[PDB]
């Protein structure tokens, strides 16, 4: 059916990114973010992201 | 005191404490740091005493991550 | 004495800039980003500045 608002707002937000990161073309990267800090593994198991800290840090050290 | 290889994981341990912003260091960051990273003479981990005594060490290090998820807090200013 | 709640919020919004920027470490203009997010100049004519999507794009001309 559709890409859905929940997305439409996580790839608008992917792009505020790319902005504030000063990338011309969205990165899947930027996606990761913005769609990582929507979703939230709240498992007692919990498997959610590892916070911002550790997702950037390795964010800036790919490559 | 303590040798380098003593030393290591105690080291590893109180790091451990820091990478969960915890305030004090538990016998589970110890554990972790048993468990670091699959460097095979680490007594530690792999060519240990609990493959030896016909254990899993990796189902181990699932027991101690399953415990490391429990820690109360990861508040960075109250860490260490 | 003390940087405050005033202070000690501005730092750590700067570090939410460095996830946002993929920035290993805290840079000046994180901390002016998070000081113009939350200071204002308390004047009978009181002013604060543009908010920080506009000045990212200044940011972003130096360096």
């Amino acid at each position: 059916i559709t890409p859905s608002y929940a997305l439409g707002k996580v790839l608008q937000d992917a792009a505020k990114i790319q902005k504030q990161q000063k990338d011309s073309f969205i990165a899947q990267d930027h996606i990761l973010f913005a769609l990582f800090n929507d979703s939230s593994i709240q498992q007692i198991f919990k498997e959610a992201q590892v916070d911002i800290e550790a997702i950037k840090q390795q964010a800036l050290e790919l490559r | 005191q303590f040798t380098e290889r003593a030393l290591t994981i105690l080291t590893l341990a109180q790091k451990l404490a820091s990478d969960h912003q915890h305030p004090q260091l538990q016998p589970i960051h110890i554990l972790a740091a048993f468990i670091e990273t699959p460097e095979d003479g680490s007594v530690p981990y792999l060519q240990n005493l609990i493959e030896k005594g016909r254990y899993d060490y990796d189902l181990f290090k699932k027991v101690v991550n399953r415990n490391l998820v429990r820690i109360p807090q990861q508040q960075p200013a109250p860490a260490e």
